């Protein structure tokens, strides 16, 4: 009844300029008004336990066979985790042109802005991606193969913090959460040392440019050392790969720890008690 | 004489049996919606009917042009702001005595 | 030592940033006050005079500063010490600096006393007029009018001689400046001295080779004619005006045309009747469009000022055929200039003359292609209305103006709206409803907001004239229909219409017809309509009955004051306060 | 595109038409480089026989020149046709122009082909903006470019693009390409064979003596022997004397820089000359 | 109001400083005075030569020092308002008028032997150097680099390279400044700073200056020394022991003074954060008896 | 605070400038309001879209007489409020005052002339000096120009913007990701949004200006399809009739400065969008000046 209703709307309120009525508008932009596009969200508890069922299934698939150290746990196969990592990369960023595991200069983030924004948007829309990322990070060498996704998400977050105008970081709750989860995952994946793997604890208390500087320090560290699986030494004692940063010659990230220490010192009024988390040993 | 490309592209889809062709849109078929009722979409039928009715009857001491907002105000962008050429078609006034930004 | 303010601390501020130099010059009062007045005269002013700078803005600021330097130099007694530096500024190539320097010189002229004027200022004027460079010579022209009234007679005769020499100089721009300043200079002279010295040189100026000097001569012609006694103008000014009006250059004839009314006022009516009306005639019949337009705008002012005994004879015998030919002029600017004044002839000519002769000319101009013509014609409709009544208006001009209520340009429609109350007040309900009521309603849905606003304000006057029963029968239903419109512009238009209609429709109509429509718009999706509803409820609050305020108006305002849009909140709470 | 639509701006098409046609180009066809090059040369040689600029059978006049350069901008992608991919550049011979047989090549004396091969990657190249010379491209257009007396440009950066465009602007000269060859023993080297250009300076170029034909004319030959587009000019590195008489009309043509010019200016014998033969 | 008016009227400075709303601000007056004296002397050949030691430069510097003395030599305001080269040259000139020859090392001469005003001037210079090093260590939200506008490019680039030169000079003498500050904590005598009157007397032991508590000076010096050690503590954790001592001495001096803060303005929240950081990094034997938050309990365990 | 703002708006409507302290406080409030706005502002459907004003104050008054008074009419201004006009100060001050007073009724975007270099060259700096004697008002306004949103988005369909599109920008998320707090650069994603123009060409092209790109119909088609837009509303180019449709109604240019440099004699139009996105262009001629 679009034309019927339109005919109803053509009833002239006034008799018209000369007894003849013309329609007010010159036309309609597009197909009229856009639909509201109402969103829907399910229960968060059922989401949590659906993720739990999926992640338990993936852990069972990835775990090695198998009292054998009753307080201990089975080792997750880095080959199964590598499979999960490569399919994650393909699902999120199939157009992997800059897919080198070595990280580029952080100026290159300005060349792949669209790719990084796509990665960031997919991480925002699908919270399951972070769960899969930490699943990958549970097996040490596997998170090396997710280097492109980590790099793209970090570039997106760095752009956000550069563009942020708030004085506090909590005004961007998702970006703060994503920065924290990202640093936590690459620390748990042993792509960062313990000192540089703890900065996410103080992110919530910082200004956007400070957290941006810390993430740039993370980028610089990954340029120096690199998430390369050859750096991981298989330890037959526990059947797990190990990244020993001390043999790397700069594993503490002292040049990259100077920025963190200065950020702590500048905000010592609030980050005094957090100094213990970034001690040298 | 052949460099002018004075020919029309084969706007057709040669229909297979398992002659007749399906036409395609062209650049030169500018919709004369006032002069042709087949160019009027169904969704725009009533308001455009009102518009052409007004264009026909209210032309008393006015102008009987084609469709406004199409034949005019869809000028090529090169001629969009040609004020030097535009001022010539207007009567002249009375005398009294980083590179570019569309004027001096 | 680097602490002397005079040389040091000033010549060090010659940096690239000009604004610092202007700031130094702007605060030249403080350095001068720091220095002793005798020290200032001895060291500061010679430094300013001797040094020459090359930035126009600094020089302009310096010249502006020296006009108020009399207090900081030693009072009016020593004010002559300001003359050398301003003289140096009066000789520069830039004209604006020269004009500012001349302004400062004539401002400090008042500070001088007669003896000092003769001792220092008049030699300065002689030096400027006698300078090698023509710039000083033009600068000297503006200095005569302030030194002349307060000097001895011999010095006055000398000043007359140097002004005459300056006028007769071989250099063109010197003659231009002299002709420009001739009007001001001749204001203060003795009348016999004006005749003896100014008038022959003025006539010489009008006959010069250059055309700009002749233009300035005709500019000064008005003042010169105004100064003289009326018994002398036939032999002194009138031949010069005759020469000028027939000049080859159209600029001279043009600026004669703009000055024609003042000439008419100055020379007295009989001289105008005898000698000006052929000059006006061939100015209107002139070949050039600029002079024709200039003469056209002066037709009303010229004709109104003649002697009533011989006025209409002049108008119909000389002016009117020329007007008839100007109405069909090729140039639209001439027609527009004629249109803005042509209706002013209606009371002068009378009713029958207006009907027989002026009314076809109005009708021709009302149907012109040029919008300026149509706009200028309508603006003076009250005059012709008062002259010919409204029976002739309805017979002749009403179909033409009704056609102009749908004009392409909205200012024409605005004029028609502005002239509807007059017609309404002079016409009955029946005729207005037959012809013009629909026109009043057609404008409420106009694209231009100014048209809708004018029509809304016009509804108030229409209801004031034709009563509120007529409004309830003809006005209100077509206004209420606009409330249901999908365009929010029309809903806001009904809110504005209700704003102006509540005042005149009375308590009952506002309460029962308009208020329920106003209240139902509080649920509108457009915030603009919502806060305009709040504004309307504020505005129609006084003229509503007091019983429906707390019951009906107050709940809606309470709902609006917690709305999501901040503007709706603000206007709702303002309404809540005003309701008290 | 195909020959009816290949020519967008040819002869007697004004600059505004050229700009409008350039702005609206669309890349929607096959890499018919050979066919399009053939059509371009045919367009250049369209009016040669009407105006007799070639001077067939009457000597080769360096002052009878209509200097043109073809700047072909392309990529290194392989040449394609409807049937398949062509691994090599071959100009078609079908539909010969009237009189095309008189010169055994499509290009002419006063025509040079320059290729701007765009190898710009989709990623921001990590190479620095080195001020070195532009490389010669290795595509199928480079042999044809070199044969004509031009050269190919390989571009993979906007800086390189600017450099090639500047060099190309410097290479817009009025002249004819001469195939200089070495005759006799030394007095397999770059200066032994070169397709260099000799400059012709107008003021309407003025000249008297033609370059000799590659055959002896006769009045009984039904047909004229075909011409090489670049005359094979042979020089003897003997350092003879440059004899000149006072009033003779002699045409002087300045050679462009080349390894042969480098050799001659390096031996440093300005008072002697190498005799030149056809 | 402009700068030269203070040169023409010598007593205008006092009148302007007693205004409730001095326009321009006193720090802006200091900036103007020192910038005027910083212009290199240019001969008629348009050649850059160092600024001359004329009466104009001397009176400009003296006016800047007087304005600084008006603010009780509050290093915080001079730091957040004046740039590093400006404040550097201001303090160097303050040393010069207070009879400290250029080139002499501040760690050589004893501070107690010198007059109180000269000792306090050397002390303020070393305090400023320490605080400058500490602040330069911090990160700052850099202004966005726009396209080059040469007129301002030249000025802030020469400012930045001057700042870098001053910073490396201070870093070279950082140990000397730390030793100077440490020596000053031993003093038990009343100290006097440079006022209007003392600078005026110096234009052409001693107690002509404004009396300053020994507790307040000790508190400020201990605070700055603790900040400097904390800056150094990241590279060498053993240095944090010194910083803990300095900050607890600062806390004790704050407790002693109570609420009579005049020249000693120290942020209590920042000091509390410093104390917490030192407690966590250098756990004392008595810190275990003090109430430990679950955070610190987990860290210790 | 609101009463004083209303007084300033009433004063500014009569073409009387504010004092320096008033401009300082106004720009402070405007900065604190424009911090919260995104690079792609979201505008509700009933709005009037205006192109360049360029300091022609009396033409802006004509615009208000045509389209209506703020706040009664929602207005979207697409930059270029200064330069090439005699009353740049009054124009920009009134627009900023309307933004501060009526936050949700006024949307002011950034034009290419809202930059320090262009204002220095093309007379906004000179006007500020002439009308105030010091560049502090120019400093306040140019610092405020950095805060202006780059683009707007009416209904999610119409993409209002000053210049045009960029080869480096494919999505609106890229625009939202840009850091607009800076002087407009000579090259880069932000420059093209303020400097580019449409053209009757194929693909991208070098702008005749020294900045931006020039883009053909296929570019705007792909941009609209990829971003779910039906129209790209635009400014930045003189239109003789005030508005012009381009690229098969994918792009429309709007110029709201009649008789642009007081010599071009152009008309000026504004796109009035009603509640249901039914547009209508209100062409208007320059005001009668006394
Ligand atoms: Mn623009
Ligand atoms: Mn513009």
């Amino acid at each position: 009844a679009s034309l019927l209703d339109t005919n109803r709307r053509h009833t002239a309120a006034v008799p018209g300029p000369g007894g003849i009525w013309s329609v007010f508008h010159a036309g309609v932009i597009g197909r009229g008004l856009k639909p509201p596009k109402f969103v829907q969200s399910r229960n968060q508890q059922e989401v949590i336990y659906n993720t739990q069922s999926l992640l338990s299934l993936l852990v069972h698939c990835c775990s090695a066979p198998g009292c054998g150290e009753c307080w201990g746990a089975p080792i997750l196969s880095p080959e199964a985790a590598k499979a999960v990592a490569v399919t994650l990369v393909e699902s999120v960023c199939p157009d992997a042109a800059g897919a080198e595991l070595a990280w580029p200069p952080e100026e290159h983030a300005r060349a792949t802005v669209e790719r990084d924004l796509r990665i960031g948007r997919r991480f925002r829309e699908q919270p399951l991606l972070f769960e899969l990322l930490k699943l990958v990070a549970a097996a040490p060498p596997a998170l090396c193969y997710c280097s492109v996704l980590l790099r793209g998400l970090l570039a997106a977050l760095l752009g956000h913090w550069e563009a942020s105008r708030h004085p506090d970081t909590t005004h961007s709750p998702w970006h703060l959460e994503a920065s924290c989860t990202l640093v936590a995952v690459m620390a748990e994946g042993s792509l960062l040392p313990p000192a540089l793997g703890n900065m996410h604890e103080v992110f919530s208390q910082l200004a956007p440019f400070e957290v941006r500087l810390l993430l740039l320090s993370v980028w610089g560290f990954l340029r120096e050392h690199g998430p390369l699986p050859q750096k991981f030494i298989f330890q037959s004692e526990r059947g797990r790969f190990i990244r020993d940063f001390s043999r790397e010659g700069g594993g503490e990230g002292g040049p990259h720890l100077a920025v963190l220490h200065s950020v702590l010192h500048r905000n010592i009024d609030r980050l005094g008690l957090f100094s213990g988390r970034f001690q040298a040993p | 004489g052949s460099v002018g490309k004075k020919v029309v592209q084969e706007t057709g889809i040669k229909v297979r049996s398992r002659g007749f062709q399906v036409a395609l849109l062209n650049k030169d078929l500018k919709p004369q919606t006032f002069r042709n009722a087949y160019d009027i979409p169904r969704r725009n039928l009533l308001d455009h009917l009102t518009r052409m009715r007004s264009n026909l009857l209210k032309s008393t001491r006015r102008f009987l042009k084609g469709q406004d907002e199409d034949q005019v105000h869809s000028v090529p962008i090169a001629q969009m702001g040609n004020y030097q050429e535009y001022l010539k078609q207007v009567p002249s006034p009375l005398r009294e005595l980083m590179m570019i930004d569309e004027a001096d | 030592d680097s602490l002397y303010p005079i040389a040091v601390l000033i010549d060090e501020l010659r940096n690239e940033d000009v604004q610092l130099r202007l700031n130094s010059i702007k605060k030249l009062s403080t350095i001068a006050l720091a220095l002793g007045v005798e020290r200032t005269r001895s060291e500061l002013l010679p430094f300013l005079t001797d040094t020459i700078y090359d930035e126009d803005e600094v020089l302009l600021a310096l010249a502006e500063q020296l006009g108020t330097f009399t207090t900081l130099v030693g009072g009016p007694e020593y004010v002559h010490c300001l003359l050398p530096p301003l003289e140096s500024l009066a000789t520069v190539e830039e004209t604006v600096v020269r004009d500012k320097a001349v302004e400062s010189l004539r401002a400090i002229s008042h500070e001088h006393s007669p003896s000092d004027l003769e001792a220092h200022f008049v030699p300065l004027v002689k030096r400027l007029a006698g300078g090698d460079w023509f710039t000083s010579r033009t600068s000297a022209c503006g200095l005569f009018s302030v030194c002349y009234p307060r000097v001895s007679s011999a010095v006055k005769a000398e000043l007359r001689q140097y002004f005459r020499n300056l006028c007769s100089d071989d250099t063109p721009m010197v003659r231009r400046a002299a002709a420009s300043k001739l009007g001001e200079f001749a204001k203060v002279l003795e009348l016999d001295n004006v005749k003896s010295e100014i008038i022959p040189m003025f006539s010489n100026l009008a006959s010069d080779e250059q055309d700009s000097v002749r233009l300035l001569a005709v500019e000064a012609c008005v003042n010169i004619a105004q100064l003289l006694p009326q018994e002398d103008l036939e032999a002194l000014v009138m031949p010069t005006l005759r020469q000028a009006a027939e000049d080859k250059s159209w600029r001279v004839r043009y600026m004669v045309a703009d000055k024609f009314t003042e000439l008419q006022k100055a020379v007295g009516p009989e001289i105008t009747k005898t000698d000006l009306v052929p000059a006006f005639q061939n100015l209107m019949k002139d070949c050039e469009a600029e002079v024709r337009a200039a003469a056209s705008h002066k037709v009303k002012e010229f004709c109104e000022n003649l002697s009533a005994d011989c006025r209409e004879n002049v108008i119909m015998s000389q002016i009117l055929p020329c007007i008839k030919e100007l109405v069909s002029d090729a140039n639209q600017h001439v027609k527009s200039a004629l249109a803005s004044v042509i209706m002013g002839l209606s009371p002068i000519l009378g009713k029958d003359n207006t009907i027989e002769h002026l009314l076809p000319l109005f009708l021709a101009q009302l149907k012109d292609e040029c919008p300026e013509v149509r706009l200028n014609i309508i603006s003076n409709l009250d005059c012709v209305n008062e002259v010919i009544g409204i029976r002739q208006l309805s017979q002749s001009l009403l179909p033409a103006i009704v056609e102009l209520a749908e004009d392409a340009k909205w200012r024409v429609r605005l004029a028609i709206i502005e002239y509807m109350p007059l017609l309404a007040g002079q016409l009955g309900v029946e005729f207005f409803d037959e012809k013009l009521n629909s026109l009043c309603m057609a404008w409420l849905v106009d694209h231009v907001y100014a048209i809708r606003e004018a029509a809304t304000s016009n509804l108030k006057k229409l209801v004031e004239k034709f009563g509120k029963e007529w409004a309830h029968a003809t006005i209100i239903p077509k206004v209420l229909a606009m409330s249901g419109d999908p365009n929010y512009l029309h809903r806001m238009t009904t809110l504005f219409c209700i704003n102006v209609l509540s005042e005149v429709c009375g308590q009952d109509i506002t309460t029962k017809h308009m208020l329920p429509t106003v209240l139902r718009m509080a649920g509108d999706p457009v915030a603009n309509v919502r806060f305009n509803v709040a504004k309307s409820l504020q505005k129609i609050g006084p003229i509503l009955d007091n019983s429906t305020l707390q019951s009906e108006v107050k709940p809606i305002l309470e709902k609006l004051t917690q709305d999501q849009d901040v503007d709706v909140k603000y206007f709702a709470q303002e309404a809540l306060t005003v309701l008290s | 595109e195909e020959p009816p639509y290949a020519i967008k701006a040819g002869w007697k098409e004004n600059h505004a038409t050229f700009m409008n046609e350039l702005k609206n180009l669309q890349a929607e066809g096959l890499t018919t480089l050979g066919q399009s090059l053939r059509t371009a040369f045919d367009l250049l040689n369209l009016n040669r026989l009407v105006t007799g600029i070639d001077n067939y059978g009457q000597g080769r006049n360096p002052f009878f020149l209509e200097p043109a350069i073809i700047i072909t901008i392309t990529d290194g992608s392989k040449l394609t046709t409807t049937s398949g991919v062509q691994d090599e550049l071959h100009l078609p011979l079908n539909s010969p122009l009237p009189g095309s047989e008189l010169t055994k090549e499509p290009f002419r004396w006063d025509q040079r082909l320059f290729a701007l091969v765009l190898r710009l990657p989709g990623t921001m190249s990590v190479e620095s903006e080195q001020l070195t010379g532009v490389p010669l491209d290795d595509s199928a257009i480079t042999p044809m470019c070199e044969v004509t007396g031009g050269r190919s440009y390989s571009v993979c950066s906007p800086r390189m693009l600017n450099q090639c465009l500047e060099s190309l602007v410097q290479k817009v000269q009025s002249g004819v390409v001469i195939n200089f060859e070495k005759a006799g023993p030394d007095p397999s080297q770059p200066w032994h064979s070169c397709h260099k250009l000799i400059y012709v300076r107008p003021n309407v170029p003025i000249g008297h003596w033609p370059v000799p034909e590659s055959f002896w004319p006769d009045q009984n030959s039904p047909t004229l022997p075909p011409r090489t587009s670049h005359p094979v000019v042979k020089f003897s590195c003997t350092d003879c004397e440059p004899m000149v008489i006072d009033k003779l009309p002699f045409d002087k043509y300045e050679l462009e820089p080349s390894p042969l010019t480098q050799f001659i200016l390096e031996r440093k014998s300005p008072q002697t000359c190498w005799q030149v033969y056809v | 109001t402009c700068w030269f008016e203070f040169l023409l009227e010598e007593s205008l400075l006092e009148k302007h400083l007693r205004k409730p709303c001095p326009d321009p601000a006193p720090v802006q007056l200091i900036v103007q005075f020192l910038e005027q004296a910083s212009k290199p002397s240019v001969n008629e050949q348009n050649q850059v030569q160092p600024p001359p030691d004329n009466k104009r430069n001397r009176i400009l510097k003296l006016l800047a020092l007087k304005v600084a003395a008006h603010l009780k030599w509050d290093l915080d305001i001079l730091e957040k308002s004046l740039s590093v080269p400006v404040l550097n040259m201001l303090l160097n000139e303050l040393l010069c008028i207070s009879k400290v020859p250029p080139g002499t090392k501040h760690v050589d001469m004893d501070l107690a032997t010198l007059p109180p005003t000269t000792a306090m001037a050397v002390l303020l210079y070393n305090r400023w150097a320490i605080r400058t090093i500490v602040q330069s260590s911090f990160p700052v939200k850099q202004a966005k680099p726009g396209p080059p506008q040469l007129s301002v490019m030249n000025q802030m680039q020469q400012e930045k390279e001057l700042t870098e030169n001053i910073l490396k000079v201070l870093k070279e003498q950082a140990a000397d400044s730390i030793l100077v500050l440490e020596a000053a904590l031993k003093l038990n005598k009343d100290l006097y700073v440079h006022t209007m009157r003392t600078l005026d007397l110096l234009a052409m032991s001693s107690t002509a200056g404004l009396k300053v508590k020994t507790e307040e000076m000790q508190c400020q010096v201990c605070y700055d020394l603790g900040a400097a050690y904390f800056q150094q503590g990241s590279t060498n954790s053993a240095v944090y022991e010194n910083a803990r001592e300095k900050f607890f001495r600062t806390k004790e001096l704050i407790a002693e003074i109570g609420s009579l803060s005049l020249h000693c303005t120290i942020d209590e929240k920042r000091l509390a954060g410093y104390c917490q950081a030192c407690d966590v990094l250098v756990p004392s034997s008595d810190s275990t008896s003090q109430q430990l938050t679950p955070y610190s309990q987990v860290h210790i365990c | 605070f609101t009463k004083e703002l209303d007084q300033w708006i009433e004063q500014l409507n009569e073409c009387k400038q504010l004092s320096e302290s008033q401009v300082k406080s106004l720009c402070e409030k405007a900065k604190e309001i424009l911090t919260k706005e995104s690079n792609v502002q979201e505008v509700r459907c009933p709005v009037t879209v205006c192109g360049d004003v360029h300091g022609q104050f009396h033409d802006l008054m004509e615009l208000f007489r045509i389209g209506g008074k703020s706040p009664d009419t929602n207005y979207l201004f697409m930059g270029d409020y200064v330069n090439r006009g005699y009353y740049s100060v009054e124009t920009v001050t009134l627009l900023v005052a309307l933004k501060v007073r009526y936050r949700e009724r006024i949307t002011i975007l950034r034009g290419n002339h809202e930059s320090r270099q262009i204002t220095q060259v093309y007379g906004f700096y000179d006007e500020c000096l002439r009308k105030y004697g010091n560049a502090n008002v120019w400093k306040y306004f140019t610092d405020l120009f950095d805060y202006l949103p780059l683009t707007a988005l009416v209904d999610g369909q119409i993409f209002c913007l000053h210049g045009g599109l960029s080869p480096s920008i494919d999505t609106l998320d890229h625009i939202r990701a840009l850091d607009r707090l800076q002087e407009v650069p000579h090259e880069g994603p932000m420059c093209d949004l303020l400097w580019s123009d449409p053209d009757d060409r194929g693909g991208w092209g070098i702008s005749p200006r020294g900045a931006g790109y020039t883009f053909g119909q296929d570019i705007s088609e792909t941009f609209n399809h990829a971003n779910g837009l039906t129209l790209v509303s635009r400014a930045h180019q003189l239109v003789m009739e005030g508005y012009n449709w381009c690229h098969d109604r994918n792009v429309v240019t709007i110029f709201s400065a009649p008789n642009y440099c007081y010599r071009c004699g152009n008309q000026a139009a504004i796109m009035e969008l009603d509640d249901t996105l039914k547009y209508s262009f209100l062409q208007f001629d320059p005001a009668p000046r006394r």
